[PDB]
């Protein structure tokens, strides 16, 4: 069964998602069909197939020549700086 | 010149010297350095703040 | 009797001693080596040469940037029919030339 | 975001809790969710600039607050981070700060023993019943 | 209601005839208490567990089968005969159990 | 290790080597395999979202998207429709 | 030096596993000492009870008796019997003496003094002595002589024993202290040793104590009556050196739990003023 | 001596407690600066993330993009993606270093930091 | 330089476009700590296959035991590693003792495995080998860089403070004694009808 | 080189194949079923791990179990077969020819089989 | 005899304040198990979950906080 | 449970054991074995043996540990109940009164049928 527990006693991350599409299929008088979107919902919380498409892509585009530098982070500031623009944190200085 | 090892065991270690090599400086001139991870090569000094270079 | 009944038929043949003038150089291990700098050269070693020299091209265009930037800020780099170009976000970007 | 450690900034947090107080009831409100599992901080990142702008405030502290705060962190490095057990140091760095003018005759109606170097050693002294929680 | 007509019956030709231990019925006795709370299972994980107390039901009956029997041969007083009918039917249950079990 | 040599003397390094090489370059060539070719296969992850996919398992993949959001968004507005109507038939 | 540095990164950490394994052989000598020493002062006790004087000679008034004992069992030469496994009855003993060598590990000197930070201290224990059973057994099977083998099968039924009555003792013990660590047991044993609620089964501790160090009446194994000498009927030497460095490192192991989980381990007797004692002190 | 002994750890289990209770009380003072700054540093990383996917799949379509960046129907619900879930030490990491690190830090000395 | 070099004909982008869906092919991702653990597993599989003695059978099944509780520890379930070892390390007593008991001189049946290796199991694991593969869609590490994970770092401090737990057993009482205390139930009256069973098959 | 749960998933039923392939001698068979369990006991983990399940972290001990009344199940068949008389190496209790057996061969209890 | 000896005390301990009453019939666990136990419990009903203080609006105290 | 910390010490055990066999070999050198006909053979209190790797032992024990194969994980069950023991409620008390029960229950039948002692065979 779904216990809706975690690993340390806490709350499942699925429970939000499991607890709309049991609604949605109580609800609805067509549920496979009405509850399409709250299941698919659950279903990618709990598969995740939907992000490795994504990092499989990103993947593909990094093996492309695409990307140089990427702008450093001004953690002071909470703000991105070009890399281009010289820091007294930047790794080359 | 003359070699007693083969020109596949020539390539063989010049191939694995240039990975060699170019791990450790890649580890070493390409990271950030926050946190002591080659011994005798980053300081040991006392960190007064979050972020020190080592 | 009938449980060891092969034992007592079986054939064994007296050893014949030969020098073994080959034993310390381990062909086998040689053979192991060999293939094994075989499999590592043409699927490590090739990755890692072509993977190590596109580093050092982007680095190389990272920094050939930062220095053109100085000279002349606002212009794109050009260098081997390639277009290095700096989007608004800061995020630089390797297009093609033409 | 800080460049400060982490125990520093518990022993920081213990005074500015009652400073930006205003600002973290925002941001504990706008975090509010109806289930344990927490929300995106996404929606939360404007209370949480603001908390932490606040707290960039609170952090500095008078001259005078200095010894107390360099013995609430010793107590707090020889202690792994225990705060129950470093909380007599943590609340005089805290009653320091807040008037301050009044920590002169504080430390002027010390005794002897008071003025002398805290050493702190937990395994030579483990306390009395101390749970490690 | 099946288990109750079929004790009923069982009980009869235990009258008649009593080649069976009290262990082999207790083994049913435990067999009928458990066997109709399968179809009460919501999960496959539950229906899994009934079903292995069921199976260890099954095996004790096996288990508990009558052996040797005082019959009216009088012939193999002193020769040993071999018998595998018991090892073979507890070989058999024990690995078509385990192997339905992993499965 | 007490006595290395004593109890290193029979297997220093394997017992059948040619074998362990074989189970070696075997399970080297499967991964390669499955890595390579098998896993992304069944994934079907090239294609993905493509706006013009020439695999018939991604152009099923999208028509069921499109036609379950189509579905979404019509009974969506049938459902306001109707509610609406009976919040107006209600108060007369 | 900019380009040459990257060579020298891997290098430079030799220097650090060379000191780390010259600290573990520190600690790995020092054992080793206090165990001889732990053989000398059983000789003395039990020459006490005997009304003997004990070891006096090896050493002024016998001070060295152990350092003796240990270069002669160095010096005595070993032979494998030509019937037996010579590779078995050698990796055997190799066995047994690195995981003796490795009791130490599971040990606390205090509320976080170890070595290494392990938490399931009562596993490790169980798991390690299980090894030295095993390693036991395999001895007294490799070694044909049938008091050897029948040395096995008995340290066979003392490890089924064991398994009950420790695991029997470790349950009742983690439902007050929750860990298996053993830090844990102190911080509720400064009051009252955890021993006063055991003392009803006190027998039953001491029982256990007895068992796990394989000691009287438990030393069935080794039964030097009963048995020749037991599972090491057919090892001399070092080899056997090994089984006793073993079989002494358990039971100095063992006392420090027994002391740590049952006896406040690192605190004072303080029950022995709880009648005058405060419970609080409000100023 | 059984019951009293129990009594005994039961009442020191339940000082424990009560100190307890302040001790949570001083977590709860000093919670909020740190998830305020965690939070930040989180939104920075994923800020870089976006950035970085927005352009590596900008070249295919902005909408396809989207489609690839969208994961969720209904956004009220954060679930963060993790190939696994922490169960050790209460859903945490003991050791935030490599190997090597862990095994030399036991030994040598320069690799902790000295939190304050 | 090699952007220098395929200037001359084309472009660097043009020539990585085309070149690097085979070097990606030939670029071996792995761990040597995951190889080392997979391939010694996989080697105990061999021995196993190519041993008849029933004590190194034993023992080769012992170091599989403690190979996979290698790979809990790697995976960092240490307490289940733990349980896993003290629980199997007396059923690998018991089985020595029962090898003492039978077949104590380690004598076994001289068999030929190799008819049947060539016969029936090495096509049929080619087979199943080449059509078996029930992992979806989970990638290996190296399949990005490190650096673009951050989930991990991620602390829920108002959860860390509400949070009483001192022991990793929470789960195993939340499903043994809250949950699944049905099939904990149901083991223990397997456990009991078992030992009857058992005490029968002795008589 | 593998995922490991593409490995775990391969290796149960690779176990599967040894526990067959190998001769059918009950105590090695008896072995092989409990690496069975084990490499269940292993995948359940590695599930329950990635999906925070905690019934799958909880299958361990039922499985466990389970292992330990098979192996004691095993253990007393095992005893049994001296009492019926039958050789461990099940391929010995019958006549059936096997070129896989070096030394397989049985006659008739007799002595002659002509007598004029 | 010790079982329902602490069964009697446990039923005779109802004279207590709530705080003090018997764990055995009334319960106190970790607010994983309260949230998870009486989530959609309409016998309990205990309403809203405070996210940051781990706990419903009914239970006593819930909320917390300093001055 | 530890860290690669307990791999590494693990070597340098067998390194420390290294420094055993260093010892050992180098007190080779005052002694010399002279070969003997008895000298390598089985010690049977100054006899020879008659019989050797035919030792087998009669295992009529077997049902000890049989019965310790299954309480064992029985009480291995016990220890999340025991751990949390701060968390009990109605159902998880009397679930771990149930199993306990049980385990009584199983050893008094165990005692009933005798099978906890040493059999003819
Ligand atoms: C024992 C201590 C170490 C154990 C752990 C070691 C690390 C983990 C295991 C790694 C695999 C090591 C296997 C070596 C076995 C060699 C056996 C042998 O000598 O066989 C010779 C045999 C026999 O030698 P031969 O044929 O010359 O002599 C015999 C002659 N006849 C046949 C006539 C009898 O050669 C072979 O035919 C097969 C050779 C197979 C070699 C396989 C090498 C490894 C393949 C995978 C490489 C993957 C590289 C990936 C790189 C990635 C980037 C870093
Ligand atoms: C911690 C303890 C330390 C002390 C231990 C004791 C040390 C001293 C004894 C050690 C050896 C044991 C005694 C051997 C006596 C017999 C000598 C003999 O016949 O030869 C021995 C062995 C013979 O092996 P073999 O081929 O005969 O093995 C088969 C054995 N039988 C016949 C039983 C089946 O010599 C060698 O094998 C040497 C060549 C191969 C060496 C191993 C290569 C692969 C693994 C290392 C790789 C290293 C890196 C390079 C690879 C690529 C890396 C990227
Ligand atoms: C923190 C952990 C602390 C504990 C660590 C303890 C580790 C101590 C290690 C000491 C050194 C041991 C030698 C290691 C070096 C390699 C040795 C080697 O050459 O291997 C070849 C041999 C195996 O190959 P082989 O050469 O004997 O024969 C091959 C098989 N045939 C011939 C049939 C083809 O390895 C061993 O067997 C070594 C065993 C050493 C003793 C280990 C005892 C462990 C406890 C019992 C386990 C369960 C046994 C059950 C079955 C009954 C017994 C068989
Ligand atoms: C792990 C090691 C063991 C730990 C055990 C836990 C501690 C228990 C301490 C003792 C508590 C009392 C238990 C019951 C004793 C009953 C004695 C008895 O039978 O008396 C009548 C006996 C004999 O009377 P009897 O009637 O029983 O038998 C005699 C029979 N007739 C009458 C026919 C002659 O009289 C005595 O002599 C009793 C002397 C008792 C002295 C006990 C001293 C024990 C000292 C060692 C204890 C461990 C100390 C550890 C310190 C650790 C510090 C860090
Ligand atoms: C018959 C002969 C009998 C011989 C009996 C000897 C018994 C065994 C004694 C072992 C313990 C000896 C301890 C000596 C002091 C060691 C100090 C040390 O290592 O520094 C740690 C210190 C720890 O300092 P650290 O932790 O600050 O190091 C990190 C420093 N930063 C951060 C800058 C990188 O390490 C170093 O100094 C670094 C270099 C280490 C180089 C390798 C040292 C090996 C020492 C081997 C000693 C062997 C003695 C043999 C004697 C033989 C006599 C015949
Ligand atoms: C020269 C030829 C070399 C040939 C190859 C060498 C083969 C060596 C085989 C044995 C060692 C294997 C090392 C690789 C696996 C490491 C697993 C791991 O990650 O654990 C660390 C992990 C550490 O994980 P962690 O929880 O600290 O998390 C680490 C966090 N990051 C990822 C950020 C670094 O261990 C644990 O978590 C729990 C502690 C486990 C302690 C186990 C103790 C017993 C070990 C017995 C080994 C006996 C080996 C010899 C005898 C048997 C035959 C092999
Ligand atoms: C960190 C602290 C470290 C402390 C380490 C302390 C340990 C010290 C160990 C000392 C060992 C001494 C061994 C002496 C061996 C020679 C004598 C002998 O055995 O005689 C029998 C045989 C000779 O027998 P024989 O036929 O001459 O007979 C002698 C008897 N009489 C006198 C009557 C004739 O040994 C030989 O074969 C001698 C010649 C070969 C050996 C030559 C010396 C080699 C030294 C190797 C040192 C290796 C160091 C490794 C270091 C790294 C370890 C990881
Ligand atoms: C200039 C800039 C740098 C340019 C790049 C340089 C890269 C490094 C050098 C790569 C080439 C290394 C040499 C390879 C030799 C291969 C020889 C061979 O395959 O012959 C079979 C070989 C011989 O058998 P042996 O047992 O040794 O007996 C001797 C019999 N004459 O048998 C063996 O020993 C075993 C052979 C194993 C073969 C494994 C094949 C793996 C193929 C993977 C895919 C590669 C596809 C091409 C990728 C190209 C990408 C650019
Ligand atoms: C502590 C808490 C509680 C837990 C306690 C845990 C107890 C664990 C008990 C372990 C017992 C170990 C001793 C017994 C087994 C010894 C190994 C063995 O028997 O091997 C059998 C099998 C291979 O056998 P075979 O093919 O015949 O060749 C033998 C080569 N060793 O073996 C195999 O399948 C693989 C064997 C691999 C051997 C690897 C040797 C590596 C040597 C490294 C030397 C140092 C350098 C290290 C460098 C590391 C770099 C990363
Ligand atoms: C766990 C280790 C520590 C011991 C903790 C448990 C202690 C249990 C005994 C507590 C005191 C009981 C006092 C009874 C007084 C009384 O009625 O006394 C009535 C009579 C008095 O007889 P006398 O005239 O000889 O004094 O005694 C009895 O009936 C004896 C009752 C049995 C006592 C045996 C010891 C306890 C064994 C465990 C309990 C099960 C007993 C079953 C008996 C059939």
């Amino acid at each position: 069964s779904y216990s809706g527990y975690s690993l340390n006693g806490g709350v499942h991350p699925c429970l939000p998602f499991y607890e709309r599409m049991l609604q949605c299929a109580k609800s609805e008088a067509l549920p496979i069909k009405m509850c399409t979107a709250q299941t698919e919902d659950y279903l990618e919380c709990h598969h995740r197939k939907k992000q490795y498409a994504l990092n499989y892509a990103i993947k593909k585009e990094l093996n492309n020549i695409r990307i140089v530098a990427l702008p450093r982070y001004d953690e002071e500031n909470d703000t991105f700086v070009p890399f281009s623009q010289a820091t007294a944190d930047h790794i080359f200085q | 010149a003359v070699r007693f090892v083969g020109p596949l065991n020539i390539v063989f270690a010049g191939v694995a010297f240039l990975m060699f090599y170019e791990n450790n400086y890649k580890k070493l001139y390409l990271n950030p350095r926050y946190s002591y991870t080659m011994p005798y090569l980053q300081s040991a000094k006392i960190t007064k703040n979050l972020y020190e270079k080592l | 009797q009938n449980n060891d009944r092969w034992v007592y038929e079986r054939r064994k043949s007296n050893f014949i001693a030969q020098v073994d003038y080959e034993y310390f150089k381990f062909n086998h291990w040689r053979t192991a080596w060999r293939y094994f700098r075989n499999i590592f050269l043409l699927t490590a070693g090739v990755s890692f040469l072509y993977n190590m020299e596109l580093d050092e091209g982007l680095g190389g265009l990272s920094l050939k940037y930062k220095e053109f930037v100085k000279t002349n800020p606002g212009q794109d780099l050009l260098i081997g029919n390639i277009r290095v170009t700096q989007r608004p976000n800061g995020l630089l970007v390797a297009v093609d030339a033409h | 975001k800080m460049n400060t450690k982490s125990f520093e900034v518990l022993i920081h947090s213990q005074y500015a809790f009652d400073v930006c107080r205003e600002q973290v009831y925002n941001f504990e409100d706008c975090r509010q969710t109806d289930t344990p599992l927490p929300k995106d901080p996404i929606h939360c990142k404007a209370q949480a600039k603001e908390v932490l702008s606040c707290y960039k405030e609170a952090e500095k502290m008078d001259p005078i607050c200095l010894s107390s705060f360099n013995d609430s962190r010793e107590c707090m490095f020889k202690s792994d981070g225990n705060l129950y057990n470093c909380k007599t140091w943590i609340n005089q760095y805290v009653t320091c700060q807040k008037n301050p003018a009044a920590f002169a005759e504080f430390l002027e109606a010390s005794t002897a023993e008071q003025l002398k170097s805290k050493k702190f050693d937990f395994v030579k002294n483990r306390g009395h019943s101390d749970k490690y929680l | 209601i099946f288990n109750n007509y079929f004790l009923y019956i069982t009980e009869k030709h235990i009258k008649i005839l009593n080649n069976y231990s009290i262990d082999y019925f207790f083994s049913i006795i435990n067999i009928t208490l458990f066997i109709p709370m399968i179809f009460l299972s919501n999960t496959l994980f539950t229906f899994f567990f009934l079903i292995e107390l069921v199976s260890c039901a099954i095996f004790y009956k096996f288990i508990v089968s009558k052996i040797s029997f005082k019959n009216s041969n009088y012939k193999d007083n002193y020769f040993s005969i071999f018998s595998k009918n018991y090892l073979n039917v507890l070989f058999y249950q024990y690995w078509s159990s385990f192997f339905s079990s992993v499965m | 290790v007490y006595q290395g040599f004593k109890v290193l003397r029979r297997n220093p390094t394997f017992y059948n080597p040619r074998s362990a090489g074989m189970v070696a370059l075997s399970y080297f060539a499967y991964s390669y395999y499955v890595n390579k070719y098998y896993k992304p296969q069944n994934s079907n992850f090239e294609e993905y979202n493509s706006s013009h996919p020439h695999n018939h398992d991604e152009k099923v993949r999208q028509y069921h998207e499109k036609t379950n959001q189509a579905i979404r968004d019509a009974v969506l507005e049938k459902r306001a429709e109707h509610d609406q109507r009976l919040r107006e038939e209600a108060k007369l | 030096g900019f380009w040459i540095a990257p060579l020298f990164v891997n290098i430079l950490s030799l220097p650090l596993y060379l000191v780390m394994l010259v600290y573990n052989i520190v600690c790995m000598l020092l054992i080793t000492l206090v165990i001889a020493s732990i053989t000398l002062i059983e000789r003395k006790v039990l020459s006490l009870v005997q009304r003997r004087v004990g070891p006096h000679y090896v050493g002024y008034r016998g001070r060295l008796q152990y350092i003796a004992d240990a270069l002669k069992l160095f010096i005595k030469g070993i032979v494998v019997p030509e019937g037996s496994n010579k590779f078995w009855f050698v990796a055997i003993p190799s066995a047994a003496g690195a995981i003796c060598y490795t009791f130490w590990i599971n040990s606390m000197w205090g509320p976080s003094v170890s070595i290494f930070d392990l938490e399931y201290n009562l596993v490790y224990a169980t798991i390690l002595s299980i090894l030295f059973s095993f390693c036991i057994m395999l001895t007294g099977y490799f070694s044909k002589s049938k008091y050897a083998f029948m040395a096995s099968i008995r340290c066979a039924i003392l490890m089924l024993n064991i398994e009950i009555f420790l695991g029997l003792l470790v349950i009742n013990l983690i439902f007050i202290s929750e860990s298996f660590c053993f830090s844990v047991f102190v911080i509720y044993q400064e009051i009252i040793w955890l021993i006063f609620i055991f003392f009803g089964v006190s027998g039953l501790i001491f029982i256990t104590f007895l068992l796990e160090t394989n000691r009287a009446p438990f030393d069935l194994a080794e039964a030097e009556s009963e048995l020749v000498t037991g599972y090491s009927v057919e090892y001399g030497g070092f080899y056997f050196a090994l089984y006793y460095l073993g079989e002494y490192f358990h039971l100095f192991f063992f006392s420090m739990v027994i002391s740590i989980v049952l006896f406040g381990g690192w605190e004072l007797p303080n029950f022995l003023y709880l009648f005058l004692l405060n419970d609080f002190n409000i100023l | 001596l059984q019951m009293w002994g129990v009594g005994k750890i039961i009442e020191i289990k339940k000082f424990m407690k009560r100190r307890d209770i302040e001790l949570k009380g001083l977590q709860r003072k000093a919670a909020p600066f740190m998830q305020s700054m965690n939070d930040v540093r989180h939104l920075a990383l994923r800020e870089r993330n976006d950035m970085l996917y927005n352009e590596l799949l900008s070249v295919h379509g902005e909408e396809y993009a989207q489609k690839m960046q969208k994961r969720f129907h209904q956004t009220d619900i954060w679930a963060p993606f993790r190939h696994r879930y922490a169960y050790m030490y209460n859903s945490s990491n003991k050791n935030v270093k490599d190997y090597k690190q862990v095994t030399l830090s036991r030994y040598i000395n320069g690799f902790d930091k000295f939190n304050v | 330089f090699l952007i220098t070099i395929t200037s001359y004909f084309s472009n660097i982008i043009e020539f990585n476009s085309y070149i690097i869906n085979l070097i990606d092919f030939i670029t071996p991702l792995f761990f040597i700590e995951n190889f080392v653990i997979q391939f010694f597993i996989l080697y105990l599989f061999y021995l196993l296959i190519v041993n008849n003695n029933l004590y190194y059978i034993l023992l080769y099944i012992f170091l599989e035991i403690v190979f996979f509780g290698l790979f809990l520890c790697l995976y960092q379930l240490e307490l289940f590693t733990g349980f896993l070892w003290v629980a199997e390390f007396a059923i690998v007593f018991i089985a020595v003792v029962l090898l003492f008991y039978l077949n104590i001189d380690g004598l076994h049946l001289k068999y030929n495995h190799n008819i049947n290796n060539v016969l029936y199991y090495t096509p049929s694991l080619v087979l199943f080998l080449i059509f078996f593969n029930i992992d979806y869609f989970s990638e290996l590490e190296l399949f990005l860089p490190l650096e673009l994970s951050f989930i991990d770092i991620y602390d829920d401090y108002y959860e860390g403070f509400n949070n009483s737990i001192m022991n990793d057993f929470t789960p195993l009482t939340l499903s043994y004694y809250s949950i699944n205390s049905a099939e904990f139930i149901i083991i223990g009256l397997l456990l009991l009808l078992g030992s009857v069973a058992c005490v029968n098959l002795y008589k | 080189m593998l995922t490991w749960i593409s490995f775990w998933s391969l290796i149960f039923w690779l176990i599967l194949i040894i526990l067959v392939l190998k001769p059918k001698n009950f105590i090695s068979i008896l072995f092989m079923s409990e690496l069975t369990w084990l490499a269940l006991y292993c995948l359940s983990l590695l599930f329950g791990a990635i999906y925070c399940d905690i019934t799958l972290l909880s299958i361990s001990f039922f499985i466990l179990g389970v292992a330990g009344l098979e192996f004691s199940f095993g253990i007393l068949i095992a005893i049994l077969y001296k009492n019926l008389n039958e050789s461990l190496n099940t391929d010995l209790n019958n006549n059936n020819n096997n070129q896989n057996i070096f030394d397989k061969n049985f006659k008739t209890p007799l002595e002659k089989i002509n007598w004029q | 005899f010790c079982l329902l000896f602490v069964l009697a005390d446990a039923w005779g301990r109802e004279k207590y304040a709530q705080p003090y009453k018997s764990q055995i019939l009334h319960g106190r666990q970790p607010f994983g198990h309260t949230f998870v136990q009486n989530y959609r419990n309409q016998a309990t009903d205990l309403g809203r979950w405070n996210h940051n203080f781990a706990c419903y609006e009914k239970q006593p105290g819930c909320g917390r906080d300093f001055d | 449970m530890g860290d690669a910390v307990v791999i590494h010490l693990i070597q340098n055990v067998l390194i420390f054991g290294i420094i055993f066999w260093l010892l050992t070999w180098g007190a080779e050198y005052f002694y010399t074995v002279k070969q003997q006909l008895t000298k390598k053979q089985f010690y049977e209190c100054g006899f020879k043996s008659i019989s050797e790797l035919n030792i087998q032992i009669n295992f009529n024990f077997f049902m000890l540990a049989v019965f310790l194969i299954l309480y064992d994980v029985e009480f291995t069950f016990l220890f999340p109940v025991l751990f949390n023991f701060s968390m009990f409620s109605t159902t998880e008390l009397f679930l771990a009164f149930f199993f306990i029960f049980l385990i009584l229950v199983s050893l008094l039948y165990d005692w009933l049928n005798n099978v906890l002692s040493w059999s003819a065979e």
